[PDB]
């Protein structure tokens, strides 16, 4: 009913042979940035992360529910580990399922999910579902604050879906980077500490915990003066 | 016999008579084959009429464009088994945006049977039956007991007379599993199979059904001229 402990925007991107997602590692409780390990990136497999933004204990539950899923799935199933493997659609259509099922039961799951991986036959998944159920793709996907502002960056590198071929891993994570910088700069409720994942169909998931946001720009400060008149 | 009024009796040397009679319904029952190669599976039917002015009874079933079932014996307990397989296979859909894989529909028939042996007011299905489908794992065949016994099958025959069908593909299994380019090969390997089940009849376009499926051949009955090609 109200969100208390509060992740902030994940933020992701499609590139030329995969995906990548990051977000920041903060529970915020108000203005209190009270909790400073919280991991938002939920891997599933080799071939899916689950990024959550919103109220943590939710995010918490959903973890859970992610845990299991993978271990039904591989009850009476000798494929679990190969063409019966968990893929990100599946994991995208069940969290969408159980999102709207609590939306239609008045009792939310206060969270904005991306659900990032590559498909066995080496699609890009890139998806989004929030609270309501409303579910979208394009080839970026941000959550929160990242939506005005992160968006518009990774939007001026995939604009379309002719670009994604186009677009490599470095420079996708160097968009992410920057990204996650200007978040830093702009939203208070922001760490520079963040992790960020990337799933490339060939390289695998590779997950990268504790980066920090770098080469900020504040030596301009010395100039400003006052709020007007002030010399 | 003092342990054959129910389910919930052994016998003194373990015997659970009931269901034994159950399986006498499917002996009783027209004889079906099934037979597979890597990419296609195949049903293969034999119908009774009631009389001569009566249809021949519907011996197969479909479940998706990706499974459907044969019956042997009891065709309502059929009728409530496929509405079950059914619905597992849409809520595999709906839920996860999968195509459920037949030996999980195999274990699901599996358990639902096994209630019916193992409390008291129920009773065993009469019927045994011949899945086939084609998944992420290729083509598949299960036979079905109302033991609740499942068993994943290149070939297999059940109903009356059935064991001369499954002694000819015992014979053939090493020539007709390779059969992977043409359906129709496998269809005639089948109805070759079933010919050795017949007693003082013949196939006609009016008894014999067959059913297909395969990697790009969703599930499809062949009924009255359209099986004329193969007698």
């Amino acid at each position: 009913q109200q969100p208390i402990v509060t992740g902030t925007s994940v933020i992701s991107m499609k590139y030329d042979n995969g995906v990548i997602i990051a977000a920041d590692n903060l529970g915020s409780y108000g203005s209190l940035l009270r909790f400073n390990g919280v991991e938002r990136l939920i891997p599933v497999g080799d071939n899916t992360v689950v990024g959550i933004s919103g109220d943590i204990s939710d995010m918490q539950h959903i973890e859970r529910l992610l845990k299991d899923l993978v271990t039904e799935n591989a009850y009476d199933n000798p494929l679990a580990d190969a063409e019966e493997a968990l893929e990100p659609s599946y994991i995208f259509e069940y969290l969408a399922t159980v999102m709207y099922q609590r939306r239609s039961k008045m009792n939310p799951l206060w969270n904005a999910i991306i659900v990032a991986g590559v498909q066995s036959n080496g699609d890009q998944f890139l998806r989004y579902v929030n609270l309501l159920g409303v579910t979208y793709s394009s080839p970026t996907l941000a959550t929160g604050f990242g939506a005005h502002m992160a968006n518009p960056l990774l939007r001026k590198v995939v604009d379309r879906e002719s670009d994604i071929p186009k677009t490599t891993v470095q420079v996708a994570e160097e968009a992410i980077v920057n990204a996650m910088r200007v978040l830093y700069y702009r939203d208070a409720r922001s760490s520079r500490n963040f992790s960020l994942a990337i799933i490339d169909k060939n390289t695998g998931l590779t997950f990268k915990k504790n980066l920090q946001v770098e080469n900020m720009k504040w030596d301009f400060a010395k100039d400003i003066k006052g709020y007007g008149t002030q010399k | 016999n003092n342990y054959d009024g129910d389910t919930v009796t052994f016998s003194p040397t373990g015997r659970l008579f009931q269901v034994e009679y159950a399986l006498e319904a499917i002996k009783q029952g027209s004889v079906t084959v099934g037979l597979r190669s890597n990419t296609h599976a195949v049903l293969v039917a034999l119908k009774r009429n009631a009389d001569e002015l009566s249809s021949y009874q519907k011996k197969i079933i479909k479940c998706d464009e990706h499974m459907g079932l044969s019956l042997a014996g009891l065709a309502p307990d059929a009728r409530v088994l496929s509405n079950y397989l059914r619905q597992q296979c849409n809520y595999s859909s709906l839920v996860f945006n999968r195509k459920l894989a037949v030996e999980r529909a195999g274990h699901l028939l599996c358990d639902k049977a096994q209630k019916n042996t193992q409390s008291y007011g129920g009773r065993p299905y009469g019927v045994g039956l011949l899945i086939i489908g084609y998944d992420k794992s290729g083509a598949h065949l299960l036979e079905f007991q109302p033991s609740g016994n499942v068993t994943e099958l290149y070939g297999t025959a059940i109903g009356a007379r059935s064991q001369g069908a499954k002694t000819y593909l015992e014979r053939t299994l090493d020539t007709f599993i390779k059969i992977d380019g043409n359906p129709d090969e496998l269809i005639k390997a089948g109805v070759e199979a079933i010919s050795q089940s017949l007693r003082d009849e013949s196939l006609t376009v009016d008894n014999l059904s067959i059913a297909i499926v395969g990697k790009d051949t969703p599930f499809t009955i062949y009924d009255g001229e359209a099986v004329a090609k193969y007698i």
